[PDB]
């Protein structure tokens, strides 16, 4: 079978921290890859996903990009990119080669730039996906009151700005907004003194640990509070200086986090034929003592995405692929409106792409006593929450007031 | 005999935010020919240019940059332009051991020897106004500075940089206030906290918008000294922009007395460089090269540090003298020309050609004041001598120059 050869990116050695995410994955991507096969979908062709070792490194990931273009075989299409700064570089210069680059682990917001990153798409919601959500939550509860805590880091800021685009027009106020570096002791001290009762916290694992501390010395927590945090920290982040533990956890109690769905809660069968449920445990099984990675939905969706999108482009040109060097720009062109059109249920739900970004589903977390626990999901598509009944819970009679 | 041919891949930005090669492309064809014609530099070698137009984009970049790399014949040194392109180009470098020369960066963050390792500039770090700034500061005996800045990178690292510089000569920066778009707020917040000497960093189209507010607030006179980069169009403040709401005279009024420092693109002495040219000589030469009036022409003043940029190329490979055995997978060959490029000293078309421990150009600064809204060469800084030429041309309402507080 003459081969469609697709350009695979990640980190991969043991060396590289991220390294986990690249091989975390590719359980996922062989049986997306092993099915797609059996079923001979790209018949006559056959999938030759090809992979290269970026190592989370700038210099690397470019020389492993040009070393796969000079003597690699001819690839159709770019799969991966994990760290942020490496996949800038190569989605930013996709067009010189018309490559089209799908990432199923870049959440950079930066990448959503069109005018910069045109042949660049992504399975996976970038870290701005949790605000559509968030202000859902808030028209849920009539919270019209809010005030943000962040941490001066381009990956909590870049969120903090665009919560203002997504809070613009609607009726909602940012009656205070604070930063900080080190230490947020300072900005939680300012937040309690304007009376704010709704806290939109952006910011690590490690100032969580902070935050809750002074929260707990300013009285910021309770039935009158709800915080509203990243959900992506890790199980047991506040076990790993002024505060107890106990204090901690009475802080931390209650608090709302947020995140993407790693796979689909919905027991429906998918384009491959199973359920999120059956595939979960087929990658289980599979991975052996790889350990799982939460971006396997997102890389197993997109193999499926590439075997849709070369479908498509398979029937375009038989409506009127072999010779594809780098310099044919109008199969680049077929290709680019191929995946714009990508419209199929997988395991982290509906893939659907909006200018190269997914509409997916964001699922909500709610920390009580000694872990946290999901209390809702937000759909991106219908733009819709669904808050799980007899699950998430307040300390007052009601849920706490804006003011 | 005969002499090996030795290749520099080049990046020359013919348009984009700093269409800079227009100028810049020539340039460096004059030096070569000037290069290549003395028998005395490299004998036993020809200089030749490989080349590729950047469009001043690090994405574009990225595709000619695997051109250079990829396609024979083999090259020993990487010439980028604007920033965003040295920085890509001088980041990636490392996996091929090659060395990198711009002729047009001026990014602060360039300066940094972990990330860009075989990284070299001709064109100066923007940074090397505060050494000037604090020698002004100094000869005028201020301790309080204020620093307003436009949200870019580049005005950022200049501000972290100054804040350094400030600590060591025994003066501080009392307030730092930032803007996007719109400076309405932070020259408001000068005025309350009472600010008088003021470091401010934009480009051209907010400097309007700051000196319209700076006339509303009545943040100019006798009081107050605004220090300025004098990279502006000659008379930027009555320049017509519908987005403010000061007239041409009301803005003339708010300006006057100013302070601009620029970096020395061109030796303003009329001695004789390494190239037996002068100033004057390179600039009629390379207005001939030109298709285009040099009014029209990108990078015209930065065109003397592409030239000099090609000479301390030469004159490094001269020291090391071989180059032909060249392998990007070998540091032997790199690590001679990196020593003799750290070793540089010589007169250029631009000036006196060294660089610091970061491979940045130390140059010599223009200090300028604006007098009846025209500037006035009022002086000249060397950073690295620490000699400042006076004009005795400076002056203030006061007949003195006023004081960074209440007093
Ligand atoms: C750098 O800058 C200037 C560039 O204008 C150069 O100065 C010129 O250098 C010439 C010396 O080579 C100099 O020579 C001419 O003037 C002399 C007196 O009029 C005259 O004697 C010379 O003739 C030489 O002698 C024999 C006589 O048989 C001739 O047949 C030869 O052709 C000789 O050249 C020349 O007429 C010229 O005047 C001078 N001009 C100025 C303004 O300085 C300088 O050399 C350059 N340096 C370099 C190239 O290293
Ligand atoms: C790129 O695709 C968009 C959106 O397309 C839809 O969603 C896909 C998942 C799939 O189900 C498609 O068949 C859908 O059409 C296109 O924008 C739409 O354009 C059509 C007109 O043809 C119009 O019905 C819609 O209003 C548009 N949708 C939105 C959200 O604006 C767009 O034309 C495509 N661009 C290309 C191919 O260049
Ligand atoms: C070039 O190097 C040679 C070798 O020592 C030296 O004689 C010559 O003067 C050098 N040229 C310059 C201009 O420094
Ligand atoms: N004197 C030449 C400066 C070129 P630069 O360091 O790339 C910064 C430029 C590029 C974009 C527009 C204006 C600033």
């Amino acid at each position: 079978s003459p081969p469609l050869s697709i350009m695979g990116l990640m980190p991969l050695t043991k060396e590289v921290a991220k390294g986990s995410i690249g091989r975390g994955v590719l359980p996922a991507v062989e049986l997306a890859i092993e099915q797609i096969r059996n079923e001979s979908l790209l018949r006559p062709y056959f999938l030759d996903l090809r992979l290269y070792d970026t190592e989370c490194d700038n210099a690397k990931g470019l020389k492993a990009f040009y070393d796969a273009i000079k003597y690699g075989p001819n690839h159709l299409m770019v799969f991966g990119g994990v760290c942020p700064s490496v996949t800038s570089i190569i989605a930013e210069s996709l067009q010189g080669w018309n490559l089209v680059q799908l990432s199923f682990a870049a959440t950079t917001p930066v990448l959503a730039d069109k005018k910069k990153y045109p042949y660049f798409f992504r399975t996976v919601p970038s870290d701005n996906a949790v605000n559509p959500a968030i202000l859902k939550l808030l028209k849920h509860y009539q919270w019209k009151r809010v005030g943000t805590l962040t941490q001066d880091v381009q990956r909590f800021s870049e969120v903090r700005n665009d919560l203002t685009g997504v809070l613009y027009g609607e009726d909602i106020e940012i009656s205070d907004t604070e930063s900080f570096s080190n230490d947020p002791c300072t900005s939680v001290k300012k937040l309690k003194g304007n009376d704010v009762r709704i806290i939109l916290g952006q910011f690590d694992q490690n100032m969580a640990a902070k935050v809750f501390c002074c929260a707990y010395e300013e009285n910021m927590y309770g039935s009158k509070y709800q915080w509203i945090i990243p959900g992506w920290y890790e199980p047991s982040w506040w076990e790993q200086s002024r505060c107890l533990r106990k204090n901690l956890l009475a802080a931390m109690e209650g608090y709302i986090g947020v995140d993407f769905e790693p796979l689909s809660s919905k027991q429906i069968k998918t384009i491959s034929g199973k359920t999120p449920q059956q595939y979960e445990r087929e990658y289980n099984n599979k991975r052996s003592g790889v350990g799982p990675s939460k971006f396997h939905g997102y890389a197993y969706d997109g193999i499926w995405v590439i075997a849709k999108t070369l479908q498509r482009a398979m029937e375009t040109l038989h409506a009127s692929i072999q010779d594809f060097n780098y310099t044919d720009h109008t199969l680049g062109r077929i290709i680019l409106n191929a995946m714009n059109e990508t419209n199929f249920f997988g395991v982290t739900g509906q893939v659907v792409f909006r200018n190269g970004e997914r509409m997916g589903t964001i699922k909500f977390t709610q920390f009580q006593d000694s872990r946290e626990v999901k209390v809702g999901e937000y759909n991106a598509v219908a733009d819709t929450l669904e808050i799980i009944n007899d699950t998430i819970r307040f300390q007052g009679s009601e849920p706490p007031k804006d003011d | 005999s005969e002499r090996r041919a030795v290749y520099i891949g080049a990046l020359f930005p013919m348009s984009g935010g700093w269409p800079g090669g227009q100028a810049c492309q020539p340039a460096v064809e004059m030096a070569l020919e000037d290069v290549n014609s003395r028998r005395d530099i490299l004998p036993d070698y020809e200089l030749k240019l490989i080349h590729h137009d950047s469009k001043c984009d690090p994405g574009q970049a990225t595709k000619y940059l695997y051109e250079l790399l990829y396609n024979d014949p083999i090259k020993i040194i990487l010439m980028p332009g604007c920033s965003s392109v040295s920085t890509l180009v001088a980041e990636a470098a490392r996996m091929w051991n090659l060395i990198v020369l711009s002729y047009g960066s001026s990014s602060p963050a360039l300066s940094n020897r972990q990330r860009f390792p075989t990284f070299f500039r001709t064109h100066p770090s923007a940074t090397l106004h505060n050494p000037t700034r604090v020698k002004l500061f100094e000869k005028w005996g201020w301790k309080k500075i204020a620093t307003i800045q436009q949200t870019t990178e580049v005005f950022t690292s200049t501000l972290d940089d100054l804040e350094e510089r400030v600590k060591e000569a025994g003066i501080e920066i009392t307030f730092r206030q930032s803007f996007f778009s719109d400076p309405a707020v932070p020259v408001k917040n000068l005025k309350r906290q009472d600010a008088r000497i003021i470091v401010g960093l934009f480009y051209e189209t907010e400097a309007r918008k700051v000196f319209c507010e700076v006339y509303k607030e009545r943040l100019f006179g006798k009081k107050y000294v605004w220090f300025l980069i004098g990279w502006y169009a000659d008379n930027w403040f009555k320049i017509y922009d519908p987005s403010i709401n000061c007239t041409v005279d009301e803005m003339t009024e708010a300006v006057e007395g100013h302070i601009t420092t620029e970096i020395v693109m061109l030796n303003p002495a009329n001695t004789r460089s390494i190239s037996n040219m002068t100033s004057q000589e390179f600039v009629e030469k390379l207005t001939k090269r030109l298709k285009r009036h040099p009014e029209e022409t990108g990078g015209f003043q930065e065109a003397p540090l592409a030239y000099d940029a090609i000479w301390a190329l030469a004159l490094a490979l001269n020291k090391t003298s071989r180059l032909e055995d060249f392998n990007y997978n070998n540091q032997t060959i790199t690590d001679q020309i990196y020593r003799a490029m750290n070793s540089s000293s010589f007169e250029g078309v631009s000036g006196h050609v060294v660089f610091d421990a970061s491979g940045s150009r130390m140059a010599w600064t223009l200090i300028e004041q604006l007098q009846g809204g025209s500037y006035k060469k009022i002086g000249y800084y060397d950073s690295t001598k620490d000699d400042l030429s006076w004009s005795k041309t400076d002056k203030w309402i006061g007949g003195s120059p006023p004081a960074d507080d209440y007093k």
